[PDB]
């Protein structure tokens, strides 16, 4: 390589992004959501049509942020090896923060469980609450989630191997096996005897599993954008960072479910 | 002008063989996980889905039996049961996001 | 697939990255219309809330 | 232009924006302190007619504006964003686009806070927003809801900033900078980011629990329902005690760098310094409930928390002595940053001795929720973190901006703030030992003595702040003329004893960081070809 | 050790090829806690004559006067160095009156 | 070493006692001048 | 008209790096669908070349005025950090060698002359 040619390229492996309007558009969408939600809670508007609008703009702006990331990684190709390590490291530091949010929810459960309050019964769960039975329906969700970790594993290695019919089929089963988890969890919520308003027991129960429930819906969306990118020849055999972070996300989210299955279901009845 | 020095030629053939070694390890280990999926995961789901299907229908007939007779009225609520410190803003005053009028009632004993 | 012919378009465009794709005009124009309503309507209710009139 | 400031991706422009937001919020928050002092000058409601509200609201606004809108954006977002890439040698940050949203969500929080203050209720709950008083029955307006939303915005800003600094430090260093060989300021920023990452989510969980309990009917802390208002104290203070160390650890790096440049001798035992800095951060996670001594804990856990909190003094003391050992032999240059550092060494040790006095659970039953604690934490905050902020500004501003600042007019400001703050915050310990409680607008007559003295001293510090604003104006305007005449000092290191004046003028900066070798102001693209070390 | 110290700066000064190196070595010799031996100072004087800088030779005793810490030990260094100083021509600061 | 150190050490302890008495003992002035 | 480089020496900036797309029914490889600076790095790995330099500067010598340590840069300046002939002998002193100037390292005495290759 000539000295003249090398000077027509970056001298460092890090990616310099052009100025973008999305960091502030999302910032303005977060104020409208924060300012409209604070009003509808006490009136001052009349109906919940502005909250829906704020959520739609918040989601749509975030889609256009991710729309730019895939363009500069697949068409402009600015993700060198050094850049790819930072993205993986940044996601690993992001899932640790996600775990510690759950760690604050387990602390809230153990506080009222080990020494149950006196306004409740002397026992736990409180008197007159029909808790979810661990063996009938939640056990179906446990087997489903474990099988998701087994079918995304050979979908990952089939992509490395080089055949696309097994890689594409592994995700398709993975997506529909996660949707079944969401629909089955939907069935239990609408058939439960107790509500979020049922004292302290309903608060901790629906905050742990509800936060996981909201995380599973975001997992299916992440799985859905990997099926579009694989079908349209975006993900290559040796460069898929949007797929590696999805496999770590589903494996970490199975460990959290197993912990939520031992203390909220078994140990709490 | 050469910029970089002479090619190593030793990092090559150690980088170009690890790629072949990596895809070979993913080739057979993928076949191992397919065997686990079909012979462990699939039977496990089939033996727990048929069980859940039968128990679910047993619950379903119980739920529709509740509507048939109010009879002796719904069980009374403890002091912590229904909390109405501030009414919900979405619709009527007292209904949660997921409400099943069959099993959730909130009758007021005044 | 189309990635090769999409690569040649995104590179050598001299336009903002969100305007390079030929189909981008369909998303951007309706977005700024809805976006303006989203970040201006809650700001109109602020003086009404300061006075205390509940709608 | 709109593109340069609204679509910012350059880290230095984001640092300038962080600085600019910090001064405005700093002036806004230091006027509420003036009104508080004017209200506490004499017994009886003198200026605020009888409103006990609009007094607690002003206190909350003052505390939030001083902590979450001055120190956080200046030490972490202002200095950390501008200096960490330059000393490491990185051209910019790892995630340049979320670095902008880490800033632009801060002005939204200001709007949420102001509109919270303007609603008829207000948020008179303190900066520690305890559930039962800030519940829906006692604070029935949308005010504390808007106050909570501001805390979420600050938390998300801090979290996204913290994730940026960990990845930037770990894999964007130059060709010779092994993790073992780092400047101490980068080490402080690294440890601070790790504390933030592990502490913020628990605060977010507790705050969202409070929001859902007020509006979504969850017996999270409601007594009628089995809730416990003390669980909130654990959840909040688990982020609370580690927090008092996010605001001082980057203050340690500044002092470490200042005292070894105007004293021409390197730091005594650097590896022990980084060990002690990491130990304070690690062990501060094991002492959070000393803020909860009188809440009714067990006798044995009080002994544990008493024993674990005193260990804090072992590494901390190591930092105090190692600062006094790097100035023992060298030649001392008494400039404004050195005067701030020397004042810090004395005032922070005065604060820390009172702190160790507060650490004993058996004695804290006489010193808790009094002006004794206020006097304590105003030494490590208003004299420990503010002074290092002034020292950092006077240390790096001529290099950053390219404009000098008329030395003799800055030493006057230093003396004024010194003898003004000492007047405000020293008599407080006298008011606290007689049992004067906190968070009251009006007090029994016998306390009128030292309160008048403290109120007189607030005007001196306010005058010093006004003089500092004038110094800023005289630096930006005709600041290029300050280095032509004899108003300012140009070189921060005088030549050695046997170094002639014509040899000092070929090696002007003998520094141990890349910061002072760059052009003034630094270029937009600082590092094309990477720098090499060792 | 002191003898090792003296014998190793006796060699450093003999190799100083410019006026930047002479002022660098003498700033190292007087930066140590020990006051240098009179044998060390004599070699430093020779170096200044070699690079043709009168003012650094004058600063040698000025450095020593603050370093020696004793009013009689400065005279002790003064007496043994009379021959070399007078032969070279270095004036003391007090005699020079600058 | 006794002769040299004496000329510098002992005067400073007297200056030492003055400044520290000012930074710490200033509120005694306000109380006496006119506690009134 | 223009063809993919296939080698680090045929590189003529970006257009050559672009590659042939994956055929239908196959999983794409990196040699098929890389496009930019990530591809230039990939081309270097196939040979024995590291396109990005991370080697520190040598401590083998001291470096005098008549035998400076040569530092090669693509600009008119660079930043070097000296610690001594045995690496770590003294405290680091940051220097800025430029064109028409040499750093001297007031503590140790090393001399550096910039070698301006580029443009
Ligand atoms: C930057 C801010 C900051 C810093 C650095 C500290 C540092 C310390 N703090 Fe605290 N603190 C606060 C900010 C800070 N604090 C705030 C804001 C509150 C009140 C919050 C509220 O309730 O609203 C508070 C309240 C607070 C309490 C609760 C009091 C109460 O509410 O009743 C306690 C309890 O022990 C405490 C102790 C300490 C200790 C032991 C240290 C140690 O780190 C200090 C160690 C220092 C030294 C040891 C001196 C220096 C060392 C030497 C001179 C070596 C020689 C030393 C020995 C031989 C021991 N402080
Ligand atoms: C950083 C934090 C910080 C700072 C700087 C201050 C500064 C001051 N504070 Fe305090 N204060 C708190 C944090 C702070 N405070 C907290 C957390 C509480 C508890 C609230 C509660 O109980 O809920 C509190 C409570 C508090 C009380 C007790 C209220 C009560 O309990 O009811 C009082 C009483 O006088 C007081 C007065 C002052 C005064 C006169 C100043 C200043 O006048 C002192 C001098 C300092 C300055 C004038 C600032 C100078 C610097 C700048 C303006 C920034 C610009 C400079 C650079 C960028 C280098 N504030
Ligand atoms: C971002 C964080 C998440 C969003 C937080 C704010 C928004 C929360 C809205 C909650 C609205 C609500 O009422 O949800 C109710 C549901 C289930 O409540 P339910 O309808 O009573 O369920 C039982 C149904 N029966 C038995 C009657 C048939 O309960 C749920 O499904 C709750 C799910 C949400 C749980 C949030 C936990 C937050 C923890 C801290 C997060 C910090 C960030
Ligand atoms: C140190 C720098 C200065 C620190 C601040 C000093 C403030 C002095 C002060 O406030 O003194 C006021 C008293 C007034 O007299 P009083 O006895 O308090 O009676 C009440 C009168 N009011 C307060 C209603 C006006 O009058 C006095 O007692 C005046 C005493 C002044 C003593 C000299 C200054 C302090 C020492 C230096
Ligand atoms: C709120 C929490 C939001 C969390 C966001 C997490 C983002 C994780 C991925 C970060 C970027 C990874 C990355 O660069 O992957 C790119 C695609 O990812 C993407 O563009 C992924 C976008 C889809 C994420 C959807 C998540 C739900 C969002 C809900 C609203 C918020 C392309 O990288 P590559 O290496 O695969 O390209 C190979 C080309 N040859
Ligand atoms: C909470 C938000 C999600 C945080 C976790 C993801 C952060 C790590 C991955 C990452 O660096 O990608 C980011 C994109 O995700 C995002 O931050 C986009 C989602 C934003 C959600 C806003 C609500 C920032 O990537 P970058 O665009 O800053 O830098 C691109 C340099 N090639
Ligand atoms: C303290 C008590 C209160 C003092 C109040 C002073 C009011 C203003 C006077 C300004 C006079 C002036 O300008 O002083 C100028 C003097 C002399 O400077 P020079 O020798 O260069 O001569 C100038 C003419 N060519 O320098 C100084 O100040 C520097 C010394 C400062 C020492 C530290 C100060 C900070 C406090 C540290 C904590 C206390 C340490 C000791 C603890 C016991
Ligand atoms: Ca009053
Ligand atoms: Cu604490
Ligand atoms: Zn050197």
């Amino acid at each position: 390589m000539t000295h003249l040619e090398r000077s027509r390229h970056q001298q460092h492996p890090f990616h310099m992004v052009m100025p973008s309007p999305w960091p502030i558009v999302v910032s303005f969408a977060l104020l409208s959501l924060a300012l409209s939600t604070a009003l509808t809670m006490h009136g001052y508007i009349g109906n919940m049509n502005m909250v829906y609008l704020a959520l739609f703009v918040l989601l749509t702006s975030s889609i256009l942020w991710f729309r730019d990331i895939v363009a500069e990684a697949t068409y402009l190709g600015d993700h060198t090896m050094a850049v790819r390590k930072g993205i993986n490291l940044g996601f690993l530091m992001f899932v640790l923060s996600e775990v510690l949010i759950f760690a604050g929810l387990f602390w809230a459960y153990f506080h009222s469980a080990m020494s149950p309050d006196v306004t409740l019964g002397a026992c736990w769960p409180p008197v007159g609450i029909e808790a979810v039975q661990p063996t009938e329906l939640p056990l179906l969700n446990t087997i489903i989630l474990l099988s998701s970790g087994a079918t995304v594993t050979y979908s990952h290695h089939a992509l490395i191997a080089g055949n696309r019919n097994k890689a594409l089929s592994g995700l398709l089963i993975t997506f529909w096996l996660i949707v079944i988890f969401v629909t089955c969890q939907y069935i239990e919520y609408t058939n439960a005897a107790f509500t979020i308003s049922d004292g302290v027991y309903g608060s901790v129960f629906y905050a742990g599993t509800g936060l996981h429930f909201l995380h599973m819906v975001m997992l299916a969306a992440m799985l859905g954008v990997n099926y579009w990118r694989m079908r349209n020849y975006h993900l290559t055999a040796g460069h898929h960072v949007g797929y590696e972070t999805t496999i770590i996300y589903t494996h970490v989210l199975d460990v959290i479910w197993l912990f939520l299955y031992v203390v909220f279901y078994w140990w709490g009845v | 002008k050469p910029a970089f020095g002479p090619p190593d030629k030793v990092a090559a053939q150690k980088f170009k063989e690890s790629l072949m070694a990596t895809e070979k390890h993913a080739k057979d280990t993928s076949n191992m996980w397919v065997k686990i999926s079909v012979w462990v995961a699939l039977p496990a789901i089939a033996l727990t889905a048929v069980n859940t299907y039968f128990v679910e229908k047993e619950h379903a007939e119980h739920r529709e039996h509740l509507k048939h007779v109010p009879d002796s009225e719904w069980p009374r609520d403890y002091e912590f049961m229904n909390i109405r410190s501030k009414p919900f803003f979405w619709g009527d005053g007292d209904k949660t996001l997921f409400w099943n009028p069959v099993v959730n009632r909130h009758i007021e004993h005044d | 697939n189309k990635v090769i012919q999409l690569q040649k378009i995104f590179q050598s465009s001299t336009k903002p990255l969100w305007w390079r794709h030929p189909r981008s005009a369909l998303y951007l124009y309706p977005f700024y219309a809805i976006f303006a309503v989203a970040v201006v309507t809650p700001l109109l209710y602020i003086p009404n809330a300061i006075r205390g009139i509940k709608a | 232009m709109v593109q340069r400031w609204l679509y910012s991706t350059n880290a230095k422009d984001i640092a300038v924006l962080y600085f600019m937001l910090a001064i405005f919020s700093g002036m806004a928050g230091t006027a509420m302190s003036l009104i508080i002092r004017l209200e506490l000058a004499a017994p009886g409601s003198q200026y605020l007619h009888g409103n006990s509200q609009l007094f607690n609201v002003l206190v909350v606004g003052h505390a939030v504006l001083m902590i979450f809108f001055l120190v956080m954006p200046a030490l972490i977002g202002g200095f950390g964003n501008y200096l960490l890439p330059l000393m490491i040698g990185a051209t910019d940050t790892a995630f340049p686009r979320i670095n902008n949203i880490a800033f632009w969500v801060l002005p939204m929080g200001l709007v949420c806070l102001v509109t919270s203050t303007l609603v008829e209720s207000g948020a008179g709950t303190g900066w520690t927003v305890y559930p039962p008083l800030s519940s829906i029955q006692a604070h029935s307006g949308p005010s504390v809801d808007l106050a909570i939303f501001a805390l979420h915005l600050t938390s998300i800003s801090s979290l996204l900033g913290a994730i940026n600094f960990i990845v930037t430090t770990l894999n964007m260093r130059t060709n010779g900078m092994t993790m073992h060989k780092l400047p101490l300021f980068v080490w402080s920023i690294f440890i601070t980011a790790f504390l933030l990452l592990l502490s913020l989510p628990v605060l977010s969980a507790g705050i969202t629990m409070l929001l859902l309990d007020r509006n979504f009917n969850t017996s999270f802390f409601e007594v009628s329902g089995g809730g416990d208002p003390i669980l909130y104290e654990h959840l909040f203070w688990f982020f609370g005690h580690p927090e008092v160390y996010i605001l001082i650890i980057p203050g340690f790096g500044i002092i470490s760098h200042v005292v070894s440049t105007y004293s021409k001798k390197p730091v005594f035992g650097e590896i022990s310094m980084v060990y002690a800095m990491a130990s304070i951060g690690l062990l501060g996670f094991l002492v959070w409930s000393h803020h909860m001594y009188i809440v009714g804990l067990d006798a044995d856990t009080r002994a544990y928390f008493t024993s674990a909190t005193m260990i804090i003094a072992i590494p901390t003391g190591i930092k105090i002595f190692s600062w006094l050992a790097t100035i023992h032999g060298g030649s001392i240059r008494l400039a404004t940053p050195m005067l701030y550092a020397i004042a810090f060494l004395f005032l922070f040790t005065m604060g820390g001795l009172t702190g160790v006095a507060l650490a004993n659970a058996s004695l804290d039953v006489a010193f808790h929720d009094t002006y004794y604690v206020v006097g304590h934490f105003h030494y490590v905050l208003s004299m420990g973190a503010i002074f290092s902020l002034f020292a950092g500004y006077y240390y790096w501003s001529p290099q950053i901006l390219g404009l000098n600042y008329n030395e003799k007019l800055a030493q006057i400001q230093f003396w004024l703030i010194f003898i003004g703050a000492n007047v405000i915050f020293f008599p407080m310990h006298f008011l606290g030992i007689n049992g004067m409680p906190r968070r009251i607008p009006d007090y029994p007559d016998a306390f009128a003595g030292w309160n008048y003295v403290a109120s007189i001293g607030s005007f001196i510090a306010t005058l010093s702040l006004f003089l500092f604003i004038y110094i800023l104006y005289d630096q930006l305007v005709n600041g290029l003329n300050n280095k032509v005449n004899n108003k300012s000092v140009i070189y921060n290191k005088a030549p050695d004893f046997v170094e002639s004046n014509t040899i000092f003028n070929l090696n002007t900066v003998k520094s141990s960081s890349i910061e002072f070798l760059l052009t003034s102001p630094p270029a937009v693209h600082s590092f094309n070809t990477p720098a090499v070390q060792s | 050790t002191f003898e090792e110290f003296t014998a190793r700066y006796e060699k450093e000064f003999d190799e100083a090829y410019d006026l930047f190196e002479v002022q660098r070595v003498l700033n190292n010799c007087f930066s140590y806690d020990l006051v240098p031996a009179p044998a060390v100072i004599e070699k430093a004087l020779r170096a200044a004559r070699r690079v043709n800088d009168l003012p650094t030779a004058i600063r040698v005793f000025e450095a020593l006067k603050y370093k020696v810490e004793n009013e009689d030990q400065y005279k002790a260094y003064l007496d043994e160095l009379k021959d070399v100083r007078q032969e070279l021509g270095v004036p003391l600061k007090e005699e020079l009156f600058p | 070493w006794v002769i040299t150190e004496g000329r510098r050490l002992i005067p400073e302890i007297f200056q030492w006692s003055a400044v520290l008495s000012v930074c710490l003992g200033w509120p005694g002035a306000v109380y006496f001048f006119s506690k009134a | 008209v223009v063809k993919t480089a296939q080698n680090l020496a045929e590189v003529n900036g970006p257009e050559t790096l672009i590659g042939p797309g994956a055929k239908e029914g196959t999983v794409p490889t990196d040699l098929d669908q890389e496009t930019g600076l990530a591809r230039l790095e990939l081309l270097g790995k196939l040979e024995g070349i590291d396109v990005f330099d991370t080697k520190p500067l040598d401590s083998s010598r001291k470096g005098t005025m008549k035998d400076p340590i040569i530092i090669e840069s693509y600009d008119d300046y660079r930043y070097v950090g000296c610690t001594g002939s045995p690496a770590g002998s003294h405290t680091i002193m940051w220097l800025k060698p430029t064109v028409n100037e040499v750093a001297r390292c007031w503590e140790c005495g090393s001399v550096y002359k910039l070698n301006p290759v580029g443009v």
